[PDB]
């Protein structure tokens, strides 16, 4: 039954009574459903400490991971460049879940093509279905450079990559002087971020191998940026501003802001700015090249301190006070270039900011996850806020960015209450803040599950999610905030500060209960 | 629409008499087909005039698979009423060197290129074995009329009772007969009336005798037939001779396949062997 | 998977357990099991492993995929009727003939005939 | 109308392609003509993606675990190889049910070996049996597992079916190992067929001793419906009320007892007859059990289909089916006449996976949109030839339509709505074309039953006329 003028979606239609009754006769018939008290027995012992351990001796079983595989960063990397297009060598179903993924997350149309092999590449290789796959996608959209990425089934089958590209420019497949750049993505290996940075050396050596005998370091006056695998467009927007804001001639590389955010106007644009070939063929001219994120760009860094001869500065990543005034320090060292009195006045504002929340931010539990430099960072900024950061995960975090967060937490009295935790999964964090509540947790939109079963165990034990990081899905238009550089310290101060006074605002509402505590001031 | 296939055995001028017989056929205003097996592209090469024609399953293999080949690609017309296709054969050792027809002339089949405009088709198929591609025209009824190309010499006899016996074997599957027995001459005494006495014994008729010519070699490295060379040769009236009892041949026969220690009593009693 | 390896080159039919799904195809679990089969390329063009296989147990039949490689190979042999041709190609069903090199292993019961010569008679 | 420019059409369309990709495309374009029986003279369907041209379909790991074996609840489903599949997967395909996360049901959560390096190169056998027992003491309450193997499992050669057989055996369990290796099949159909087979070849046969349930004249089984955004709720509680017992449903709040009980079923009522012909067929072969095909997408095709179904029991189920259409005739006669006037005329595209496409023709067309185009992804020519007729004369047909053709078909076309998917929603939202996500209902829904179609005539005009279409070009341009 609908009414015309009420119509209604299936929350709350799906709660008329007739339904529910059919749900009920059903699941009581032929579902065989286990009694309800036997089934909040068992939620009852999942919550407890003992589950916990059995939790953590895991060792086969991974439950609700918070990580992909390398062909999706190979091809956001890939995606950073003018006129280009990812091409991963494998199933067209990778092709699919990455387009779907990035089509979920950033709301923007994404290009990827693959040769689609099947069982007959299985058996006898894919060299033709390189060939084809080449020359179609050439003469169909027309790019300036295609960028190969691989799957698992072609990792395992071993199939090379470089003989096949060379054996296809050779038969008159594509014309030999088109950059067709490649690298090995296996998807066992790592995660998304150590795609990304194979992706990026891949492309910086075929096109900065053959022609180093002209290069001379500091020729053009210019600083190169390697942003690394993000999704926070504003990152990319702050970073310019910055460093324009600043006088110095900088070369971002592998940047997708344009082609990840093109206006509406009638026409669909697949290419949209990017970073031209020029300016990776005149990238070792530069004075230098940081790295913005660098604990998932190490390949990246032996490549350019071994071949482009630039002496990579010890940067952390620009989030929070501290790292952000490093890295202008650094920006000015190199290119001599003082601060300019904007961003002193932009880094009194934040202390202006933390003054005022400071009132609120403190003695906060937080337990956080996402990518390791996002995680670090946000240790670091919770730590200079006075919060208490006591769940930790990483789930592609190794042994060395354990000990510098160990480091870093070492440093200062509110990482006392810190554990820090690497190969864990989604799982032992419900366990963790079940066992050891925390106040709020930050995170992708997978943690929003682990919200609802901590409601299911009580008001006063539920804990609610904020969501920053990768990806995020059930939030518009999120993608387009800023996280690093004062700006984004500035949008993370007044987020949590926002939902910790909606928690507070929330908790206090009953009515003759805990409303003597709705202040209209906060 | 009849169609019709060389048997023999190799090196018995299989190709240069069948191509004679299409130049006879060709001026009488009638348009024929002209394909062969023969796993060396060479029954093509007098009309078509190409130094070596394209076969069918070499630029299917370049094209990926024969679905990517195109029929104006292989049917070449080389003179305007004669077409010509090559079947062609795999590599030696590569799986069964007959399936080249199979693929031939199923696609010709599939694209349909019988149509309307056929007087006589005519394939030259390697008889040295029957088996696979090479008894496939026998099998599936595709060639109704086979003549079989002969010498004195005791293997050409041997391959035709080969032919005999697989043409005797699948006489009830269709009307695949034997229309009749031609026979090439080398330079050696008591040669047609050999061939005569095979056909009788074999219950078939003796359809023609071509002599051993100088003007052949000439036309060799003309890369043009005989008919076309010189119609005024002695030898181009007797190719259009040849032509004209094929098109006037009317008994097709069951033919009785002979052992082989009556093949060597016709022998020895012609002294071809001692 | 149980395989049963019958010709009349073989005194008696030989019976062993293969591994379902394994990347190298009947062609593998041929040569390790001393069951000769005349093999002749590495393209799978050839069509010299040309093989009968039978499904003892009917109920069950495990849908494959038939590439257009075999497709054509099984065609320029000839055993591949059309309607066999049309049913894999729209209920996605195995044809009565198969290639060893490119066929495989799926976990049931099955039978494989050989005559010892390359496809094509 | 104008065929003729339809065909001038795809002449100009393909020419950009190269002769091989040219060739192969010429084969899955046509112009309907709805006299036509057999599809297979004039569209090809069911063939392998031209490399690199940006396709739209997926594995058959897709096929399996997203579309047939992900929504039943009290089973935990395995990715068994490395990380990014099940990630990709995880809860992105809205089959709606009830019941507990983590506790009793495991829909929306991941389970993962987790392969790495040495697992690739060693094996995984071991790891499995390890992850079943780790299963099994982390989660008691489960009816049962499936392992679902993806392109490594398959390429380094592991023995599933023996670890699932020996765990089972050892405890007590049913574990249904499943092989939908991606490079398996062009597209999801072989995953449909994969994950059919193993249900056949598993589950079906688990339990045939039993006779216990009491049986019941009027027993009927729903086949092929997932429940995307409560469609099958809607479809049982129709049923229901015609006065019949719904016993299975497959698989959107499926459930292992019921697919196990559904051989005991009087009637099999398929919806989805690409992903679920296959078990309906191996049913009516061996437990003799009657199927046939419904649809419930619009009110012509509702009241069709239920008196159809009525058709095959006694009268009572009849009088009950006319006083359903009686009782529910005023709520759809009330929504075509608030919403026709504002949506007809409309001329609509459409691309989906399969048998979507031609089961909503009814429902456009009773709100006075018509369809000039249409197509599946993965479609074989038997639901061609169903949905030939469906279709009016000089439309539109197309077969694992590319991005480029797609986007040139528009362009030319120029529609005023497009269903497809989310990989195309934004590449055609900049164009200014209104678009609807034709898989997931863009998180609405339902669409089925007259709940459902009035939902989908309220987003459809919600969709269609909205202002921001008409703002798209700058006043100073
Ligand atoms: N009437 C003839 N006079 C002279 N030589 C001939 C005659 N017919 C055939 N030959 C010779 O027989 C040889 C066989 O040629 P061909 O037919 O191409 O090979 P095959 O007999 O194996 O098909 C040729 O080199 C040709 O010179
Ligand atoms: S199962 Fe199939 S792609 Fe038949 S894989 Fe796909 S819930 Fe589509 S056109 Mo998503 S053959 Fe169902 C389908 Fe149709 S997931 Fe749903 S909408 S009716
Ligand atoms: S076609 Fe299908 S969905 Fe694709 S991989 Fe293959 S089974 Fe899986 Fe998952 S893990 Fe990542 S995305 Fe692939 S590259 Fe290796
Ligand atoms: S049938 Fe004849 S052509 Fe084929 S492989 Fe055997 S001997 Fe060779
Ligand atoms: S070995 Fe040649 S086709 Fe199999
Ligand atoms: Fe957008
Ligand atoms: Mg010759």
């Amino acid at each position: 039954s609908q009414q015309v003028d009420k119509i209604k979606a299936s929350y709350p239609l799906f709660l008329d009574q007739d339904y529910k009754d059919m749900l009920a006769k059903k699941r009581d018939g032929f579902e065989e459903k286990y009694p309800q008290d036997k089934i909040d027995e068992v939620f009852q012992w999942t919550t407890t400490k003992e589950y916990q351990e059995l939790n953590f001796q895991r060792e086969a079983l991974t439950v609700n991971p918070a990580k992909a595989c390398q062909p999706l960063g190979a091809v956001l990397c890939a995606l950073g460049f003018e006129k280009t297009m990812p091409y991963v060598h494998g199933s067209q179903g990778c092709v699919a879940y990455f387009r779907s993924y990035f089509n979920r997350h950033f709301r923007e149309p994404v290009s990827c093509v693959s040769d689609s092999m099947t069982e007959d590449a299985a058996v006898f290789g894919g060299q033709q279905n390189m060939k084809d796959g080449l020359q179609n996608c050439k003469a169909t959209y027309k790019p300036d450079m295609i960028a190969v990425s691989t799957t698992c089934m072609a990792e395992v089958i071993g199939d090379d990559l470089n003989a096949f590209i060379n054996n296809s420019k050779k038969e008159g497949f594509i014309p030999d002087e088109f950059p067709v750049p490649f690298a090995h993505t296996p998807s066992f290996v790592g995660s998304h971020v150590t795609g990304w940075d194979n992706m990026f050396e891949g492309i910086a050596r075929y096109f900065t191998l053959k022609s180093m005998d002209d290069k001379v370091v500091g020729s053009n006056k210019k600083i190169n940026i390697v942003p690394g695998f993000e999704t926070y467009l504003g990152n990319f927007r702050v970073i310019k501003r910055m460093l324009s804001e600043m006088g110095v001639g900088y070369s971002l590389l592998s940047d997708p802001e344009e082609v990840l955010d093109t206006p509406a106007d009638g026409q669909f644009r697949m290419y949209a700015g990017g970073t031209t070939q020029e300016e990776m063929k005149d990238a070792p001219n530069a004075l230098n090249t940081v790295l913005l994120q660098p604990w998932h760009l190490e390949k990246t860094k032996k490549f350019v301190e071994g071949t482009w001869k630039h002496e990579v500065p010890k940067l952390n990543i620009p989030m929070g006070l501290d790292w952000t005034d490093e890295f202008l320090m650094k920006v000015s060292e190199i290119s001599g270039q003082p601060i300019p009195a904007s961003l002193t006045k932009e880094r009194g504002r934040l202390v202006d900011m933390m003054t005022d929340s400071h009132t609120w931010l403190h003695g906060k539990r937080f337990a956080l996850w996402g990518d390791p430099d996002f995680v670090m960072g946000l240790v670091k900024f919770l730590l200079e806020l006075g919060c208490e950061p006591v769940h930790i995960l990483c789930h592609n975090g190794n042994k060395r960015w354990k000990k510098a967060v160990d480091a870093i937490l070492a440093a200062s009295p509110y990482g006392k209450n810190a554990t820090v935790y690497i190969g864990k999964d989604l799982w032992h964090l419900r366990s963790l803040v079940f066992t050891d509540k925390p106040d709020f947790m930050i995170g992708n939109s997978y943690g929003k599950f682990i919200q609802r079963d901590t409601l299911h165990k009580g008001k006063e034990f539920e804990v609610p999610l904020i969501r920053i990081g990768f990806p995020i899905f059930d939030r518009h238009h999120l993608h387009r905030s800023t996280t690093l550089g004062y700006e984004g310290a500035m949008q993370i101060l007044t987020t949590l500060v926002n939902s910790i006074l909606e928690r507070l605002d929330e908790e206090t509402r009953g009515m003759q209960a805990t409303d003597y505590n709705h202040d209209l001031v906060r | 629409m009849r169609q019709c296939a060389i048997y023999g055995k190799g090196g018995i001028g299989k190709s240069t008499t069948t191509q004679n017989l299409v130049a006879a056929l060709a001026e009488m205003g009638k348009k024929v087909m002209i394909v062969g097996c023969d796993p060396k592209a060479d029954s093509t090469r007098l009309i078509l005039h190409s130094k070596a024609q394209n076969t069918i399953m070499e630029m299917a293999a370049e094209a990926g698979t024969v679905e990517d080949l195109e029929l104006e690609d292989v049917l070449k017309a080389g003179y305007g009423g004669v077409k010509c296709v090559e079947s062609g054969g795999p590599e030696p050792g590569v799986g069964c060197a007959g399936r080249g027809v199979i693929t031939a002339i199923n696609f010709l089949e599939e694209e349909g290129a019988y149509e309307d405009d056929l007087d006589f088709v005519f394939y030259d198929v390697l008889g040295d074995v029957v088996c696979g591609g090479f008894a496939m025209p026998i099998r599936e009824n595709k060639a109704q009329e086979i003549y079989i190309v002969c010498s004195g010499e005791m293997m050409a006899m041997y391959a035709a009772n080969n032919i005999s016996k697989g043409i005797v074997k699948y006489a009830n599957s269709g009307s695949v007969r034997l229309g009749g027995l031609i026979c090439n001459s080398r330079n050696t005494d008591r040669e047609d009336e050999l061939i005569i006495a095979l056909a009788n014994k074999l219950g078939t008729q003796m359809i023609h005798f071509v002599p051993r010519d100088n003007v052949v070699q000439r036309a060799e490295i003309r890369r043009m037939t005989v008919i076309e060379y010189d119609p005024k040769a002695k030898q181009a009236d007797e190719y259009r001779a040849l032509a004209r009892k094929v098109v006037d041949n009317k008994l097709l026969v069951i033919p009785n396949p002979i052992t082989m220690d009556e093949l060597e009593e016709l022998l020895m009693e012609f002294g071809i062997m001692e | 998977a149980t395989i049963y390896f019958s010709s009349p080159l073989m005194p008696h039919n030989k019976k062993v357990q293969a591994v379902a799904g394994k990347r190298s195809t009947l062609l593998g679990v041929a040569q390790e099991n001393g069951v000769k089969i005349p093999f002749e390329c590495q393209d799978g063009n050839c069509g010299s492993c040309l093989v009968k296989i039978t499904h003892l147990d009917g109920e069950r039949i495990k849908g494959m995929l038939l590439t257009d490689k075999e497709r054509n190979v099984l065609k320029s042999v000839g055993k591949l009727p059309k309607s066999e041709e049309e049913r894999a190609a729209v209920r996605d069903l195995p044809p009565t003939y198969r290639l060893a090199c490119q066929t495989i292993v799926t976990d049931e019961d099955l039978l494989v005939e050989f005559t010892g010569e390359p496809g094509g008679a | 109308m104008s065929r003729e420019e339809v065909e001038s059409l795809i002449q100009e369309v393909l020419e950009v392609y190269p002769e091989k990709a040219r060739k192969d495309r010429n084969k899955h374009l046509a112009v309907n003509d709805p006299a036509v029986t057999q599809s297979k003279k004039c569209i090809i369907s069911n063939k392998k993606s031209q490399p690199g041209l940006m396709t739209i379909r997926g594995c058959a790991y897709a096929g399996s675990k997203g579309v047939v074996w992900g929504p039943i609840k009290d089973m935990i489903h395995i990715s068994h190889g490395p990380v990014g599949c099940g990630q990709y997967s995880r809860a992105g395909r809205r089959n709606y049910y009830i019941g507990t996360t983590g506790v009793n049901a495991f829909v929306t959560m991941n389970f993962t070996s987790d392969f790495q390096e040495k697992d690739i190169v060693f094996g995984g056998d071991k790891k499995l049996a390890k992850l079943i027992d780790e299963v099994e003491t982390l989660f008691p309450l489960n009816k049962g597992i499936s392992v679902q193997s993806e392109c490594p499992i398959g390429l380094i050669g592991d023995d599933i079916e023996s670890v699932s057989k020996v765990k089972g055996a050892e405890l007590s369990k049913t574990i249904v190992p499943v092989r939908c290796e991606g490079f398996r099949g062009v597209s999801q159909s072989l995953g449909h067929h994969i994950a059919n087979d193993a249900v056949r070849d598993w589950v079906l046969g688990k339990r045939d001793e039993d006779t216990t349930f009491a049986s019941t004249p009027y027993d009927v089984a729903i086949i092929g419906d997932y429940n995307i955004g409560g469609d099958a709720w809607s479809s049982r509680i129709l049923l229901e009320e015609m006065g019949l017992r719904c016993v299975a449903q497959w698989s959107g709040d499926g459930s292992i007892s019921e697919i196990e009980l559904t051989p005991k079923v009087k009637l099999n009522l398929v919806h989805c007859y690409r992903s679920m012909n296959y078990i309906s067929r191996h049913m009516e072969e061996k437990y003799g059990i009657p199927w046939m095909e419904y649809n419930f997408f619009g009110p012509t095709k509702t009241i069709e289909s239920l008196r159809a179904i009525a058709a095959k029991f006694d009268e009572s189920i009849q009088k009950k089916c006319e006083e359903v259409i009686a009782k529910y005739k005023p709520e759809w006669e009330a929504v075509v006449a608030k919403y026709r006037p504002r949506l007809e005329g409309k001329r609509v595209m459409l691309y989906i996976g399969g048998l979507r496409p031609r089961h909503v023709i009814g429902a456009y067309e009773d709100l006075g949109m018509e369809v000039v185009g249409t197509g599946y992804e993965f479609a074989h020519n038997d639901d061609y030839d169903r949905t030939m007729k469906e279709m009016g004369d000089s439309t539109l047909l197309y077969d694992d339509v590319t991005g480029y053709e797609f986007e040139e078909f528009v362009k030319r076309i120029k529609p005023d709505l497009i269903g497809s998917g989310i990989k195309e929603k934004f590449i055609f939202q900049k164009m200014g074309i209104p678009f609807r996500e034709m898989h997931s209902w863009d998180y609405s829904g339902p669409y089925h039953g007259f709940d459902g179609f009035a939902i989908f005539a309220r987003d459809m005009d919600m969709t269609l006329n909205n202002p921001c279409w008409k703002k798209l070009q700058a006043p100073w341009e």
